[PDB]
């Protein structure tokens, strides 16, 4: 096989009840926080990373905030949690999640490593939930130009 | 290695942006690059491999102002990249033109075909059938030999248009 091309949008990340993904300076570090205020979504558009992977087809997508396009979302295993980390300790391989389409343009994200884990969103934060655990909305996301 | 496109542009106020802003940016491996991503892929997570191939794409129309194409070397792109062009509106060309009628000729996808990596991902986005891409050509009715062509051009058609004698 060749090598996959790798394509980049920037694009704002919502939830499937519409609420907001956004980044915010806590304690000198960005977090994630589900909001449901209102606020402007332009500073807080995400930066999309994907390429074709061969499946024995695959759409990974990694994810970084415009605030800091040299952090991403990254699943931690060790915590069963969604953090942001930097590319001079974390690795890029390791920052790309697989992209499920659903209905009416959702989508949701699943673990690379983790087979049936995808993002999901608990307590206006988002989280490591199990497919079957969860409705279907839970793990639905939409990604939104401008 | 090259900082990438859309890095560079989010480093810099919302103002410095350029507008619209591109769509789409995708990176062609040399062919000696193993892995898309990783330590000597297209992108290892600082920046993006030396001799790899950027191009850009706008929902409005082929870029402007600058090449299609551009090569990582010595970390810059060379040559200057170009930006996204203006849309045009149909109705605004009905209405300083006095027409009775304003009809595409061209589809915004014969020069500017949307890279197959576009449909990988559903983004959301406005539709406006009011609207066509930079580069598309339209013909204009007055309601004898009154048909007059234009051409989109970064929002504003051209020529301008002689406005319909009253009916
Ligand atoms: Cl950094």
């Amino acid at each position: 096989q060749g090598t996959s091309l790798l394509t980049q949008s920037p694009a704002s990340l919502s939830t499937y009840n519409d609420q907001s993904v956004s980044f915010v300076l806590e304690n000198g570090c960005y977090v994630i926080n589900v909001d449901d205020s209102g606020k402007d979504q332009e500073q807080d558009q995400v930066l999309l990373r994907y390429y074709e992977s061969p499946c024995p087809k695959k759409v990974m997508v990694n994810m970084s905030p415009i605030k800091d396009t040299d952090i991403w979302l990254h699943a931690n295993d060790k915590d069963y949690s969604v953090e942001l980390q930097r590319g001079d300790v974390s690795p890029p391989e390791q920052a790309f999640f697989v992209l499920h389409k659903k209905s009416s343009d959702f989508v949701s994200f699943e673990c690379k490593n983790l087979p049936g884990t995808y993002i999901g969103v608990k307590d206006n934060q988002l989280a490591l939930v199990e497919e079957k655990d969860e409705s279907c909305n839970n793990i639905m996301f939409k990604l939104s130009k401008i | 290695g090259c900082k990438g496109i859309l890095e560079m542009l989010f480093d810099m106020p919302k103002e410095e942006r350029p507008s619209p802003m591109y769509d789409s940016v995708t990176y062609d491996p040399t062919p000696n690059t193993p892995t898309t991503v990783g330590k000597d892929g297209i992108w290892n997570g600082v920046d993006y491999r030396q001799g790899s191939t950027v191009k850009p794409y706008c929902d409005t129309g082929p870029v402007i102002q600058g090449s299609s194409k551009a090569v990582c070397v010595s970390g810059k792109w060379v040559p200057t990249l170009g930006v996204c062009p203006k849309m045009c509106s149909i109705g605004s060309l009905k209405e300083n033109g006095k027409f009775v009628d304003v009809t595409a000729t061209t589809k915004g996808d014969e020069l500017n075909p949307p890279p197959r990596e576009q449909t990988l991902i559903p983004i959301v986005r406005k539709v406006d059938k009011d609207k066509v891409q930079h580069g598309v050509k339209v013909v204009a009715l007055c309601k004898a030999e009154g048909v007059q062509e234009f051409e989109c051009d970064n929002g504003k058609w051209k020529p301008e248009p002689v406005p319909c004698p009253e009916p």
